[PDB]
RNA sequence: CACAUUCCAACCACACCUGGCGUGUGGC
DNA sequence: TATCCGCTCACAATGCCACACGCGCTGCTCGGCCG
């Protein structure tokens, strides 16, 4: 029978997804469950297969609480006087042995229990040496799309998720086609959907910059805050530790080159750039832009920002549905 | 409309175009399927079309026009043509065909050509008189394939010192032997720009196969040269295919008396890919290769040769050796003793931050004397009689010293005296 | 210029196995 | 050449099912030969 198990562990073809250890430890859960399926009772047991020395065994676990049901699992948190315990809690035996393993239903579980492990350490792998890509972009092909998630292949097994609010209300994809973004959320415990990756956001914006322009990478123009109605505007207020550096003369370049050149990388989306100032009056002023404000109520204890506008620019300074202002209150 | 002129405009740029003729929002079709509707309502609009691609004949007789952007794959932006016109115009894999194109009917999914106006840029009547290219008698390397800029720049001393190891002509037969975390692709970059400063008469041909694509988009608008890759994110077919179409349209060439080059990176790659794809032999040996998986990758590296009637095929193909992997050990094992030209570069060098990583004793070339006068002759011996008892780090800082310490080969040589 | 085979969204097509001949046995 | 007769060779003597079983001029020499 032994010899079965080590073909088995050697006929791995991902043996780096899992190792020696962790297939054997595999294969003692489903030893574990098989014997559970053999037994009317459920007890827990634990099989340790000698990986190198030769065949298997099992063991019994009692897990000591105070109750009484399934008895081949209770044990009172005194009973170590006899059979060597001398421990309050955690005491196991090795009580039972000679564990069938290979019948259909044994046989069966332990395929299921496999293929179940192996999907969960392809999911660890995957997240263990990609999540450290939070906070930069990647490229992918997506494969599957749907009404609520859609899929993205990024090679060597990777499979990256894209949720609605992941997209954007009016962009397109398409199995075939490569598209980049950032990853954003990590579950390395999930069970389905792993690499959350999207844009949805103007901090996404900025890694752009980042890849772009060789400037910003070394904090030459640094960004203060920014907000994004996806695919109708990105409003956006940055700051300069220098007084030569131009904000809206080098960030947005020449003749309003690399905002549009952003914009049209995210399909046609109005970007407000503007230089933060050290006061919310001045900055909701220019957060605004374009407009031309001359009323300024800041109040701290209500948190109230009275910035009353000229009778004429009102379609420029709320624009659709509120956007100038929806942004600029967020 | 011509398809190139088409296809390598900006996506955003088809998304507008598709946008202003009247259809659905094309963000969601791929490019491909964007060309195609675009190309099906450009004729819906009558507008007789011009289209080209290179041919390729399936098993069926039929041919198919692939294009170059999407590394010659199937998709709805294919010409069609049947059994016909290649028995009428006598046509063969590789050859690239460029002529009038018509609409699609219901029932056919690809474009038709009606007439061709130009195959291998020739007249279509003197097609069918051609060469063969196995009916050619090869010959060594006579025309020097001079890599030196002239610029002496911090990376023109990378083709200098090129020049200083091997010399390299038209058809010549190329291997680079390089572990990884050496820079091959700094050198084929150099290689590449280098041969179109020069050079640019000999059309310049660029492959990579089962690389990632960051260089992939790198080399595409880098060069100046029709790049065609393929990245890992397509199964070994493809890779064969595309190897195998990029030396049939070489091969064409050259029947067309043109001097192509083919840089191809990685050779070791292309085996393995050439070893997965091919059915089992019967037996094995040492790193699961099978025997005749070899033949094909054998024969792409052979084609390389210098047609004493017209043209050449010089080759440049890098290996992969010192990954510790015993398929590629074989590999190398393999076509060490196979081509007429070869360049070492020292992984010790290379990251010990010593650009570029060269191996002076270890590289040379075979007939050397029929690529170079007797006066780059002399300096080259004189070179290795000083370079021999050296030995290699040491020898490789004191070249790139003495090398950078002028602008050109023969600033080096004079000084040398 | 012309006939023109146009290759692998649910799913339709990709479905199955012995008296050839003799002999023997039994019932109507 | 009649004509009955004999020889002998070619043509017959229900018709349904159920089950079982099976391989008796091919092994050793001479003549062939287009993917």
């Amino acid at each position: 029978m032994n010899k079965e198990i080590l073909a088995v562990v050697e006929a791995v073809s991902n043996e780096k997804a899992l190792p020696r250890e962790k297939i054997f430890e595999a294969l003692e859960s489903a030893l574990a469950t098989a014997t559970k399926k053999k037994y009317e009772q459920e007890i827990d047991v634990r099989v340790q297969i000698d990986r190198k020395s030769g065949d298997f065994d099992t063991f019994r676990r009692w897990l000591v609480v105070d109750e009484v049901t399934q008895p081949t699992k209770e044990i009172t948190l005194e009973a170590a006087r006899y059979e060597d315990e001398s421990l309050n809690l955690g005491d196991y035996v090795e009580d039972q042995i000679e564990s069938v393993t290979f019948d259909r239903i044994t046989t069966q579980t332990a395929k299921q229990v496999i293929v179940q492990k192996v999907r969960e350490a392809e999911r660890a792998m995957v997240v263990d040496q990609f999540r450290e890509h939070e906070g930069e972009i990647i490229t992918g092909v997506v494969k599957k799309v749907n009404r609520d998630n859609i899929s993205l292949d990024l090679g060597n097994n990777a499979e990256a998720v894209i949720l609605r609010e992941d997209m954007l209300p009016r962009e397109n994809f398409r199995p075939g086609d490569r598209v980049r973004g950032v990853l954003y959320s990590v579950r390395p415990e999930a069970r389905g959907a792993q690499l959350f990756v999207t844009r949805s956001k103007p901090e996404m914006l900025i890694e752009l910059f980042r890849i772009e322009v060789p400037e910003i990478g070394e904090e030459v123009i640094e960004i203060k805050a920014a907000a994004r109605d996806p695919g109708s505007r990105a409003k956006i207020a940055v700051k300069t530790n220098d007084k030569r550096i131009d904000p809206v003369g080098a960030c947005v370049g020449m003749r309003g080159a690399r905002v549009q050149a952003v914009s049209t990388e995210l399909g046609g989306e109005r970007i407000d750039i503007v230089l933060w100032d050290d006061n919310p009056a001045q900055f909701v002023i220019n957060a605004m832009a374009p407009a031309d404000v001359a009323s300024i109520v800041v109040d701290e204890d209500k948190h109230t920002m009275d910035i009353a506008v000229e009778a004429g620019n009102l379609a420029q300074a709320i624009g659709r549905n509120g956007q100038n202002v929806r942004l600029a209150s967020q | 409309m011509n398809l190139t002129e088409l296809k390598n405009t900006p996506v955003s740029e088809l998304i507008t175009l598709g946008e202003n003729m009247g259809l659905e929002n094309l963000a969601r079709m791929r490019k491909q399927d964007i060309i195609f509707a675009i190309l099906k309502q450009h004729a819906k609009s009558g507008e007789d079309i011009f289209g080209d691609g290179v041919l390729e004949i399936l098993q069926d007789g039929f041919g198919f026009l692939r294009s170059a952007d999407s590394s010659y794959l199937a998709g709805p932006d294919d010409i069609y043509v049947s059994p016909s016109q290649i028995r009428r115009f006598n046509l063969r894999t590789g050859d690239t065909i460029s002529g009038k194109i018509r609409p699609p009917k219901e029932g056919e999914r690809y474009f038709a050509l009606l007439k061709v106006n130009e195959v291998n840029f020739d007249k279509p009547e003197n097609a069918r008189n051609k060469i063969l290219f196995e009916n050619l008698t090869p010959l060594h390397a006579n025309s020097r394939l001079r890599m030196e800029r002239g610029n002496g720049s911090t990376e023109d001393l990378t083709a200098r010192v090129l020049d200083l190891a091997s010399p390299i002509g038209r058809g010549q037969r190329g291997l680079i032997v390089a572990p990884p975390k050496a820079g091959k692709t700094m050198l084929l970059q150099n290689i590449a720009q280098s041969i179109a400063y020069n050079h640019p008469d000999c059309v310049l041909m660029v492959l990579l196969i089962d690389e990632r694509p960051e260089e992939v988009t790198e080399m595409q608008r880098l060069v100046k040269g029709e790049v065609v890759a393929s990245t890992f994110d397509e199964p070994a077919s493809r890779h064969v295919q595309v190897a195998e179409m990029v030396i049939e349209k070489a091969k064409r060439l050259v029947e067309h008396k043109k001097d192509v080059i083919i840089l191809l990176d990685s050779i070791t790659r292309l085996a393995r890919a050439y070893n997965t794809v091919v059915p089992a032999s019967g037996k094995v040996l040492t790193g699961g290769v099978d025997a005749n998986a070899l033949h094909r990758p054998k024969r792409f590296f052979g084609a390389a040769r210098n047609v004493e009637e017209g043209g050449s095929l010089t080759i440049i193909a890098t290996a992969l050796i010192d990954t510790g992997s015993k398929m590629d050990e074989v590999i190398y094992e393999e076509f060490k003793g196979t081509g007429n030209m070869e360049l070492h570069l020292s992984r010790k060098i290379a990251e010990k931050r010593v650009f570029p990583a060269i191996d002076y004793n270890r590289s040379g070339t075979r007939k050397e004397e029929l690529l170079t006068t007797q006066e780059e002759l002399q300096k080259m011996w004189i070179l290795r009689k000083i370079i021999h008892p050296m030995g290699e780090i040491d020898a490789m800082e004191f070249l790139i010293n003495k090398l950078a310490m002028t602008k050109t080969n023969d600033d080096f040589f004079e000084m040398m005296k």
